[PDB]
């Protein structure tokens, strides 16, 4: 509603560098931070008192990979993401961002306040409704549990089974392409192309290209997906890969 | 000089006191101010050395009392050692 | 009463009974680390038991979960444990799961024995009541307060235990009340370990010129913070020195003479192994004097140097080095330019030990060097227990730096101790800089957050040394009135707070009527009722109630409920 | 021995200028010194922020602590125990190749003359970088201080590599810096053209097309081609 | 007289100021950013300590010679990208 009255007052005067929104913080400023210093108080007395535990939980998701420690943290940087979108008015949402930061005695620069996506993606590419035949691609940790098993275009649901089959075929396609990917070197970065060579002919040690970092986490996100849902199939594929 | 230290804002007086004469150029002021007062030489365990001055360089148009400020700096400075131009070979600078 | 002075020898004589079988080693030492007076009546306790040819088992212990965990692992064959430096004022056979049936033997005859008996040796006042009557298997050595000043608890406690209409009611609430307000009352210490266990040996007549010197150096330790106590047993000492050292003094000094002697030992920082300029500047009672933090404060102490005609550079000599001329008129040097500068307090007579030639060494010195040894000798819950680890290996490096043919080792802990002064002392001057200490009306908070050298205050007595040195230096500003201070330094590694409550303490040399009475630090129950409710993941451990581990979380919102509370 | 510190010449290394034109210093003192280290600021923005971090500690007090605690750790010692313990090994062991050994840097020696022959062919330039006798010479040296820094009376093939490597790390990499056009330009627009914006074909099928072919690792720097299948598979990476 | 201290800071927006730095001048620009000109706003900061009598380098002392730093390289640059510039460094001298 702020940036609806700025943009309209805005529009009514007249009638990216700069746009309609440069000032809209200021309807809320002041409110924002009171209630910022409020809950602030109300959470301080309430972090260790038991029975509100119940309110200060972080909820499981299939996405859930960051630690919060502070449920009012997580929740004021994700206000702040979503209020640095405007490019014009970044000076003031950054100022912004620092005051409230300054609640919680952190800096501006902090690498705890600086905020990141809590939730990671696990997209099954060309999807296929099988009764109007649309192309998708369904994500998991992202798309909400009613838009996976059913189509967009209709409403119709989705194969438990088939889910389950496409889920571990691209569990094994990123398996086998991590184990057919090529070498190169560590220095200038040459493909590798021989079979005996201890390094690069420049001393560059030989890495491949799909980190094994990147499947652990893939394959950790294939679990997180596998127990939210209940998917037996893939905890049975999880089972059997070690 | 610890009463006048407490005080807030000291530090934009003095960067205005460092050239009373030559009016504008604040940030040259703040410059010298800096460079004047200098920073910590570190030292980490006797073997990394760390400078601990600062070194300015002022590039402009002549007649704007870059020469004016270095002669301040000469006359304010506990140590100040003036050398100008061709005026100075590459021993007497430093040693011979 | 359990346990008195003079009944002392049967206890000695009823463990001999117990566990004097070389076939096994039935009997185990329970020593509590980072405590000088308890490591050196362990030493005597080990001198002795190695004069009978008892076989026993030393365990360093510092926290109490180790204590309960190694009592878990403790075979059943030891029928003989002994505790030192804590075990006084807790519930043990609570805290160690422990019923008189299971230990009984030979019930039958109005007698009773038990397979494992336990002796406790500590000094802090609190006698829990449930431990020092009733129990057998708890023994506890009391030092006359109990027989004396616990005669009401007596009563109460055993109209209690007696009695397990509306009058009856009424006199178990006053019992009740009386038993209370003996508690609820800050844990303090009245004796020395060291003494109590030199006056059993005496009892026992295996007394020699080393013990005596263990004993000196036991009250010694007592002297920082219960200075009155150190001189109620100051005479005592005084007295054994003179009986025990041989009628042939002045003897001409051989590479073997061990010469105990009562000369002035004046209360300075390391004086005989550093310069008396730099003894000055890091005595804690001129620094107090004198608030040397400010940068006032050297120059004033250049003015005392030039007052007293010395020269600087013959001041910052080192003490050895110095000229004769010196070294032989530092007392009448004193005399003449000390009630000045309102130093008088600093000339004071100690006991100095001399081994042949290898040059004198005061008790001071050498207490300021083993706690210093005992400092510095060397996810969340694992570096912890490293710490810990490390914490109990210094006790044994300050245990070998008690044989006289580990000199190398005391020179390291002289070092460390002079070290350990310059921290503390640089540590001091910041913090009175930035003011980190903020007064309130409960107690005057200050947490280090960031700065220098701060991973060496997580050892307990690293901040028990840096608060003898805030609590000495404001104890002298009599504007500041009496409160105590708490204080914290984040680990970075676990992400923990290490708060320390502290005591105020009179100053050193200011005896009043309330100087007699002593500060009581009633830090003990604030913090465990503050930790049983609001679980804030708080780890209470060691023997020193006055010590927590706190999370970083839950730092600010502690010490929020502590204000709260007015328990202290 | 001899440790020098220099600078090429336009304060930076400037590599779009010629590899001799960055060094004033002719081939004869180039000949004599054996390593040659050229070091260039990557301004890699992770790279910045680790040298921030770790210069940060560096003056906050933190070195003092941690490097101390780090040489207790037993990773890194004092400078007098060092310099002990090079005063020890050098007045010990006189280390000597095996013929396995010498056989190694032999055939090493030979390619290393082989890939500057062809540098300079392709460049029709001699290079500022001197490969000689003497730089054998080095490498010998350099196995027999890594025989001599673990007192092996005998210098082993594993000295040899590593001897090589940090060869090929600085020698190499000073002499494999680079500053007709045409045929590459000619050979660039032919496979944009030819070769689509999202497809692939084999290295083969551009060598019967038709050199060292330059082209395609310049191409490569640029990201519009990449080659995956070790080499023998060249697809338009989409530019 | 004053050794100022720098253990009150934060080496978050140190370290990536100067990541930035180095990224302009790599990317578009003429003016060397290295670790030495990374030294230079510490030692700026300990001088700003110093005109105060500080002890301590306290956290205007930072932000100031961090918007000192950025300033003067922004002012090396020419005009043309000298407004995209100061436009990303603007997050940066927050409160001044
Ligand atoms: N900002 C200024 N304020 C006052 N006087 C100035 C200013 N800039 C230049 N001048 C005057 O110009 C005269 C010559 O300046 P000069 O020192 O030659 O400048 P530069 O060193 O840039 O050649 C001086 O006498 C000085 O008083
Ligand atoms: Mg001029
Ligand atoms: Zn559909
Ligand atoms: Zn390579």
């Amino acid at each position: 509603d702020s940036m609806l009255k700025t943009k309209q007052s805005y529009l009514k005067l007249n009638s990216s560098v700069e746009n309609s929104l440069n000032g809209f913080s200021h309807l809320f400023s002041k409110p924002l931070m009171k209630r910022v210093k409020k809950l602030f108080k109300n959470q301080q007395e309430f972090i260790l008192d038991p029975q509100y535990e119940a309110d200060y939980v972080i909820p499981v998701l299939p996405g859930s990979h960051l630690n919060v420690k502070n449920p009012l943290l997580e929740l004021v940087k994700s206000l702040c993401h979503v209020m640095l979108l405007s490019k014009s008015t970044i000076l003031e949402i950054r100022t912004l961002r620092k005051e409230l930061l300054k609640i919680f005695e952190l800096r501006e620069f902090a690498k705890v306040a600086e905020f990141k996506d809590p939730s990671l993606s696990l997209v099954v590419p060309d999807f296929l409704c099988e009764y109007c035949f649309f192309i998708s691609d369904i994500d998991f940790c992202k798309a909400a549990p009613e838009s996976i098993f059913s189509c967009v275009r209709c409403h119709k649901a989705f194969n438990q089974v088939l889910l389950q089959e496409h889920l571990i075929q691209k569990l094994r396609s990123d398996i086998e392409s991590y184990l057919i990917q090529d070498l190169r070197c560590s220095r200038c970065h040459k493909v590798k192309r021989d079979y005996m060579s201890a390094h690069c002919p420049c001393a560059g040690a030989w890495e491949g290209t799909l980190p094994r970092e990147s499947i652990v986490q893939k394959l950790n996100v294939f679990k997180q997906v596998a127990k939210y849902y209940g998917f037996d199939i893939l905890l049975s594929c999880i089972a059997d890969l070690t | 000089f610890r009463k006048i230290s407490r005080d807030r804002g000291i530090i934009d007086k003095i960067i205005s006191s460092m050239a009373p004469s030559i009016y504008g150029h604040r940030d040259i002021k703040t410059a010298v101010a800096c460079s004047l007062f200098g920073g910590v030489p570190k030292n980490v365990n006797g073997k990394h050395s760390i400078r601990g001055d600062i070194n300015v360089l002022l590039l402009g148009d002549p007649g704007t009392a870059k020469s004016q400020i270095l002669k301040y700096v000469e006359k304010t400075a506990h140590r100040a050692v003036f050398a100008t131009g061709q005026g100075a070979s590459a021993v007497g600078l430093t040693a011979s | 009463m359990y346990y008195g002075i003079s009944q002392f020898s049967e206890a000695y004589n009823k463990i001999l009974r117990n566990s004097s079988s070389h076939s096994s080693c039935q009997l185990v030492i329970f020593v509590s680390c980072l405590n000088i007076d308890a490591l050196c009546a362990t030493k005597m306790l080990s001198l002795l038991f190695k004069k009978q040819l008892v076989q026993s088992q030393i365990v360093p212990i510092f926290g109490y979960s180790e204590l309960r965990r190694h009592y878990s692992q403790l075979d059943d064959n030891i029928n003989s444990l002994l505790l030192v430096g804590f075990g006084g004022v807790i519930d043990l056979e609570a805290f160690l799961e422990i019923d008189p049936q299971e230990y009984v033997i030979d019930t039958d005859s109005g007698e009773q024995s038990f397979r494992r008996d336990i002796y406790v040796l500590d000094a802090h006042r609190p006698w829990n009541l449930d431990n020092i009557f009733g129990s057998q298997i708890i023994q506890c050595f009391d030092d006359g307060t109990v027989d004396d000043t616990l005669g009401e608890q007596k009563e109460a406690y055993y109209k209690l235990l007696e009695l397990d209409r509306k009058q009856r009611k009424k006199q178990i609430h006053e019992y009740e009340g009386v038993l209370e307000e003996y508690y609820s009352q800050g844990t303090t210490v009245v004796n020395s370990i060291s003494a109590q266990i030199y006056s059993l040996l005496s009892a026992i007549g295996e007394t020699n010129l080393s013990n005596l010197w263990l004993n000196i150096l036991g009250t010694t330790s007592l002297d920082i913070a219960y200075a009155q106590v150190y001189n109620r047993l100051y005479p005592l000492l005084q007295d054994e020195v003179k009986r025990l050292t041989p009628s042939s003094r002045n003897s001409v000094k051989t590479p073997d003479t061990l010469t105990l002697n009562i000369q002035p030992d004046y209360y300075l920082f390391l004086l005989r192994h550093s310069s008396l300029y730099d003894s000055f500047y890091y005595s804690n009672y001129v620094n107090a004097k004198l608030s040397l933090w400010n940068e006032n404060g050297k120059k004033r102490l250049h003015k005392m140097f030039a007052r007293m005609g010395i020269p600087l550079s013959t001041a910052q000599e080192t003490w050895l080095y110095m000229d004769h001329s010196i070294k032989r008129e530092l007392g009448i040097i004193f005399d003449k330019n000390l009630d000045r500068y309102g130093l008088q307090d600093i000339i004071r007579d100690g006991f100095v030990r001399t081994l042949g030639y290898r040059g004198s060494i005061s008790a001071s010195e050498f207490v300021e060097a083993l706690t210093a040894l005992l400092e510095v000798g060397n996810n969340s819950a694992q570096k912890l227990t490293n710490l810990r680890k490390r914490w109990v290996s210094n006790f044994w490096l300050s245990w070998d730096a008690l044989d006289d043919r580990k000199v190398e080792l005391l020179n390291r802990g002289i070092q460390l101790a002079q070290d350990l002064q310059r921290a503390i002392f640089n540590t001091g001057v910041a913090i009175l800089e930035k003011k980190l200490i903020k007064h309130l009306r409960i107690y005057r908070l200050c947490v280090l957050q960031d700065g220098p050298d701060l991973d060496l205050y997580r050892n307990p007595l690293t901040l028990l040394r840096l608060g003898n040195w805030l609590i000495e230096c404001c104890a002298e500003s009599e504007d500041k009135q009496l409160l105590p201070m708490v204080l914290a330094s984040i680990d970075e590694n676990t992400d923990t707070y290490l708060v320390a409550g502290l005591t105020p303490r009179y100053p050193r040399g200011l005896d009043t009527i309330h100087t007699k009475k002593p500060i009581l630090n009633n830090f003990s129950m604030a913090f465990q009722q503050i930790t049983a409710e609001t679980d804030a993941k708080v780890r209470i451990d060691n023997f020193e109630s006055s010590i927590i581990e706190i999370r970083r979380e839950d730092l600010s919102p502690f010490l929020e409920k502590l204000t709260l509370s007015g328990l202290l | 021995s001899v440790l020098a510190a220099a600078n090429p010449i336009y304060g930076r290394y400037d590599d779009l200028k010629s590899p001799g034109d960055n060094i004033d210093f002719q081939t004869t003192i180039l000949s004599r010194f054996d390593m040659i280290f050229i070091v260039k600021d990557d301004h890699n923005e992770e790279r910045d922020i680790s040298i921030a971090n770790h210069v940060i500690n560096i003056h906050t007090g933190n070195a003092n602590a941690m490097q101390n605690q780090q040489e207790e750790n037993g990773s890194e010692i004092s400078i007098e125990k060092m310099k002990r313990y090079i005063t020890y090994c050098r007045l010990k062991c006189a280390p000597r190749l095996s013929p396995q050994a010498a056989e190694k840097l032999s055939s090493n020696f030979v390619t290393i003359r082989k890939q500057l022959l062809i540098n300079e062919l392709e460049s029709t330039e001699r290079s500022s970088i001197p490969i000689t006798i003497r730089q054998l010479e080095a490498i010998i040296r350099i196995t027999e201080s890594l025989a001599k820094l673990e007192l092996s009376p005998i210098a082993q093939e594993r000295h040899v590599d590593e001897a090589i490597r940090l060869f090929q790390a600085s020698t190499m990499d000073a002499a494999s810096q680079d500053p007709s056009l045409s045929e590459i330009r000619r050979f660039e627009q032919e496979l944009k053209r030819r070769l689509p914006i999202g497809w692939s074909t084999s290295y083969q099928t551009l060598r019967r097309e038709f050199a060292l072919d330059k082209a395609l690792y310049a191409l490569e720097k640029h990201e519009t081609i990449q080659l995956r299948h070790q080499g023998q598979n060249i697809y338009r990476s989409g530019v | 007289k004053i050794y100022p201290k720098l253990h009150q800071m934060d080496m978050d927006k140190v370290s990536r100021v100067y990541a930035d730095l180095r990224r302009e001048s790599i990317s578009t620009g003429s003016f060397p950013i290295t670790v030495r000109h990374l030294e230079s706003i510490l030692r700026i900061a300990e001088s700003f300590a110093k005109m105060r009598l500080s002890e301590f380098v306290s956290s205007y002392d930072l932000d100031r010679a961090i918007k000192v730093v950025v300033d003067s390289f922004v002012d090396a640059q020419k005009v043309s990208v000298r407004r995209q510039l100061r436009r990303s460094f603007a997050i940066y001298t927050l409160g001044h």
